[PDB]
């Protein structure tokens, strides 16, 4: 309960839009999955010029976040797959012109929070994830008979 | 695009802000610290070309004003992009076509962006935004001084074009009355090039005079000019407390 | 008091080097115009090379920082124009080099009911600042002296 | 030196700690980054001069292992700095000659990266990091196939000096019983470019075989070293709490 | 000044906001909701008397539409105290004498409420901010047939001017371009009370027919006006959405 | 969830009645239409005429109420509508001594991006209750057979 | 992890002096046993004759602590140890006039069950450092090849 209070709280003082803040409860600590709906509305947002830079913006700044949230940066990567799947051209454009912050979270490794070793869900996602981005004829494939 | 640009699209949303308010001072700083960080500016221009810019009228005119400090204050770079772009600052000019009396105003400042660019292109050896005393563009000056009389009479028609200019957007604020804010913050840089120009002018005059008769007659114009524009910004009560003296 | 609590708790959570305190502490909200202790012992600290970036990178964020603040910009080119006088020289090859932060406040403006005065110790600062960075025969004949 | 130069003199603090474990990967993360987005890369090298070094070998040690994955996985300029500034890394292995307990590995790095270097700059057109299929300049090196040959037989002589380099390390973490937390960490960079080295020649020998035997033997023999070093990775098992599984 | 007038002059400050966007439901509501509360209206007129009213032009246009609003929708003193007060209303049309175009929708709105008080002052018997087909009225008008027809073209008087005002509202709105919120605000009102004039007319008109010619050919040309304006507003993009048909 | 708790914790704070708790636990935001139930309940409770001005009090808090919470105006005007159907007599007197409160409503309007609809809610409740007050045969007919 | 947040709280709080904050850093209740490099700062901390006092006076306070902190009195025994073989002859003279804290120690006693064993650690340093402090051709002899 009180996370959720003072989540709100901080959306406040830093100002975020509308379109922040639903980045931002999309890709945030709570351990739900990200769900259906939310990233349809992500997707469904891309083919605007004014909104496609707030939604690019904060998930490369969840994507770049500190260790102690693994949990952002795993859903990040998730929105991120989905948005160049169902997306406009232009989140295909971003992605691929600075892939190397998705390249380069695939090596990354948060441990011994409980015990375990707690990168390799991020390794899978940000491995597949690169894989596909350079997999160039398997995504323009799967745009086309997605959208 | 890059994550890089972004950190400039935040500022550049906020400087072109959505009504008839100033440009803030704070975000068009972050434009022009960003120019000389990335010595470079093909990503400013590259985000107004992709911005909501012509969607009305308000929005241009702020996007003039911030493009004019963009390229006064900011790196060398801004300017040499302007130099490259000027048609696309040209293409601004008609996208609203002189209708209601604020796109005239939009129309006038586009013309006066096309001269400057056209003469830095054309005429100078000299790439800042603001003009200032280059010693070595000076001596090469009075070196090739049948040249020299026409750069100063070139200069001199740059600051007739500024002073029409000024006259437009005083009789567009006597008329209109109420909401001055952003047409006042249009003559802030204007006033900052108004001085720029003139003390060009004079150093080049001097230096020319010295190393020799009319264009003394010329510059009592133009400092009658500058001496009736700076009491014209004395009356306007908020662009009076920011410029510590529009000089 | 209590925001001098809270200050202290700030410098705690976000981690900072005993460096950055001393000039965060030094350039900070409480208006007493800065003490002349604390800027010799900057000018000292400057000769340690290691040291040095924690002083500087500090007055980048201070200069860069928000309107409200005022005071920390005001201050900021107080402890600058200390460091270029009596400090290292790398102090002066730094502000050199990235001149255009200052050079950039000149035109500055702030404002509540009144706040004109205050954005007018900024501009002056600035002002004074960047006469002293140009006039380089000035600059080396009161170093020269003052070292 | 400039302002944005600062994000990465914070990261390389931190990467280049008095603590004997690996640099912690956000921090490496943090240098590759910047690399990328600054599209030129000298402020790593001029930072790299800036750090006290030698003077406790866990600042050297580490630095060498940072600068490794910089070349590796940074922006393409890294690989070009990289081959000016080899005397530079060379230096590195003159100033701590002897009295330590692993200056044998400090220049053995250097040893190694010099090499790398070497091949770099002449052996290949191409420019990356990790060693991979660059499409063009594969074909010229069929069309000039004996330069191909030694090409492909002398990068497998630096893959034996990456193998026995790997043997050294591994020798001295069976001597670093102790205290052994950054010895596997010098493994990671040499285990990622083995794979990758492993593929380039692997496409690269079959392509110049079948288009123009022991060959084949060589290739079998760095096959069998690969097996081998994946066996020796997977002894010393905490090197997969910092990685992936070795591969 | 009492402290219930305290709670109604914060409402008042919010209905009449500093700018030219429209004067909120919320605010106009809490006067109307005050002035059937406390019987009568005294005390928002002597609010609106030493209200910051003349200050600026934008804020006495608001002020007009707040004013003409809780005169229709409000208790039958707020239309009786106006009855007393029209020479205060009639003020308010000299105070900005007509000069930028914002001033002159000032003056045609002033002479609109100064023709609708002079005629409940004057003509009728009935006192409701909009009219409504009073039948006792009505009966008496019908009994006096010479002043029945006074009666219908007299209130086809004040729709000739409601008709009139709404084309300088309409060609100010046009010329102008953007910034509509104020002056299709004022619209609202002049379409409830458009509706609930030719309602009157047409309820009072029928029943002189039956009770009994030309007056149905001055009906089409004021009913060919009503839809007119309709269709009319019907373009306006954001009046539409509220009003629920401008009927 | 927590919404519920707090909505609770303030209907402690305030101290409100049990038929005040009733009617603003009835009259709320969780947007489900309001339960036949209830609606039957306050209608009985009308008749004792101490409890009366708690129900009816209540209910001009909620058509006084912010914008924010068309739904409250949308609630209390169907809760008003049931009340002068099904409810005692004096219910009527006191909704058509101050029908002002409502009639008023007719003109609302909200917006948040289609908030035009939830406007239009409001709107049709209020038109629909005031031609119901001003239907005196209708009133009359309506409440001889539901009584 | 949160007892080293809180406890880098209560060394605000009480505002220890950093000299202090290394000692009641150093000999904590962390368990691993204490640190070569942290023992030879203090070593050479203890030759600033101002600075020493906040050395030995919170050494003073983890000697005489509660019994649930075996642990620190285990380690204030080894860091006593460590200064005097390789730290000032300060820390001797120090430790000469005030033998008597250790010297009660040797017959120290704590339970938890197996708790005995935790006596035990506490029992050894302090005999075998009353052992050092008595023998004085061994004080002088390691001392003389120690500094
Ligand atoms: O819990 P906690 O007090 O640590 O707050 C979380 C975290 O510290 C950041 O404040 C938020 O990320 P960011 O500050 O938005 O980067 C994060 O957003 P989200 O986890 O609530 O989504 C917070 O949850
Ligand atoms: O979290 P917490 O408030 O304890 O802060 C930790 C620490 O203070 C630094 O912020 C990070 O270490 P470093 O500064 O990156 O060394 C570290 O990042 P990560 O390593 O926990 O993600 C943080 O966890
Ligand atoms: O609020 P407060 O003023 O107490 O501190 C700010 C804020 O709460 C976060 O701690 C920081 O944002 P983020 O956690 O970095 O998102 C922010 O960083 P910075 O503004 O001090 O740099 C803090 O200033
Ligand atoms: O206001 P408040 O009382 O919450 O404290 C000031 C401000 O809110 C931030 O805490 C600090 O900003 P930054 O950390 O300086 O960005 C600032 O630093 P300093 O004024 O205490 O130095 C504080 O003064
Ligand atoms: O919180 P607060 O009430 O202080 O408002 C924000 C911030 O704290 C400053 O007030 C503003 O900075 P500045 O005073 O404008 O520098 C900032 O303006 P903008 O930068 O958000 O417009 C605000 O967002
Ligand atoms: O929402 P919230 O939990 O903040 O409760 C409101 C506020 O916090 C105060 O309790 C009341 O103001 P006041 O204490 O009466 O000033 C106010 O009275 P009312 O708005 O509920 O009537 C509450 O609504
Ligand atoms: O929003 P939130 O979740 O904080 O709770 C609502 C609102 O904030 C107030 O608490 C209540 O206003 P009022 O007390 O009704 O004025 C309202 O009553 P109800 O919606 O819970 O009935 C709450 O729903
Ligand atoms: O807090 P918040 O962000 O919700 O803003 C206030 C209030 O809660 C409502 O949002 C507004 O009421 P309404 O939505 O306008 O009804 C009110 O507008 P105004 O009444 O203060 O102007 C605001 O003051
Ligand atoms: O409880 P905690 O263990 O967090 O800290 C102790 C206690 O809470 C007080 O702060 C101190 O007592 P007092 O305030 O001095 O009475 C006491 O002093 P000292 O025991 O640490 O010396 C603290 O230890
Ligand atoms: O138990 P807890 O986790 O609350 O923390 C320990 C203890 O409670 C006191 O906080 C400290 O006692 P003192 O301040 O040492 O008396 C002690 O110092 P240090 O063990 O953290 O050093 C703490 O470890
Ligand atoms: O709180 P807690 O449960 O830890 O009990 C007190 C204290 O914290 C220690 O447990 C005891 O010290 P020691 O373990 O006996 O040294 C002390 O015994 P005494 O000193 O109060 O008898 C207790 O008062």
């Amino acid at each position: 309960m009180s996370k959720q209070f003072v989540r709100s709280a901080k959306n406040l003082v830093k100002g975020y839009s509308s379109t922040q803040v639903l980045v931002r409860n999309a890709t945030s600590n709570d351990n739900h999955q990200v769900s259906k709906d939310s990233l349809i509305e992500l997707a469904e947002k891309s083919y605007d010029s004014a909104d496609f830079f707030e939604i690019m913006d904060m998930l490369d700044k969840r994507l770049n976040d500190k260790g102690k949230y693994w949990r952002h940066i795993a859903k990040a990567l998730t929105v991120i797959d989905y948005l160049i799947r169902f997306g406009s051209e232009n989140c295909v454009l971003w992605c691929r012109e600075n892939l190397y912050i998705i390249k380069t979270l695939k090596e990354f490794r948060h441990e011994d929070d409980e015990g375990i070793d707690q990168g390799q869900i991020v390794r899978v996602k940000a491995k597949e994830l690169t894989a596909l981005l350079s997999d160039d004829e398997r995504l323009n494939e799967e745009r086309n008979m997605n959208i | 695009m890059s994550r890089i640009d972004s950190d400039l699209q935040k500022a550049l949303k906020k400087a072109c802000s959505v009504e008839e308010t100033a440009p803030k001072r704070k975000h068009v700083r972050a434009c022009i610290v960003y120019t000389w960080d990335h010595q470079s500016s093909k990503a400013v221009f590259t985000t107004l070309k992709t911005l909501p810019l012509a969607n009305d009228e308000v929005q241009l005119f702020k996007m003039l004003i911030v493009l004019h400090k963009i390229i006064q204050e900011g790196h060398p770079s801004a300017l040499a992009e302007a130099i490259r772009d000027r048609d696309w600052i040209r293409s601004l000019g008609r996208v609203h076509s002189g209708g209601s009396s604020y796109s005239k105003l939009i129309r006038e400042y586009v013309r006066y962006l096309v001269l400057k660019l056209d003469f830095h292109a054309h005429h100078r050896g000299f790439n800042n935004g603001t003009f200032e005393y280059e010693e070595y563009v000076s001596l090469v000056s009075v070196s090739d001084p049948d040249e020299g009389y026409e750069t100063i009479l070139d200069l001199m028609s740059l600051q007739d074009s500024l002073d029409e200019f000024s006259q437009i957007i005083f009789a567009s604020i006597q008329s209109e009355r109420r909401n001055t804010e952003c047409k006042i913050s249009a003559l802030i840089p204007l006033i900052a090039e108004s001085y720029g120009i003139y003390k060009f002018i004079t150093s080049m005059l001097r230096a020319m005079h010295r190393q020799l008769q009319p264009l003394k007659e010329r510059y009592e114009l133009q400092h009658a000019r500058l001496f009736e524009f700076y009491a014209d910004c004395s009356s306007v009560k908020y662009l009076t407390t920011l410029v510590t003296i529009p000089k």
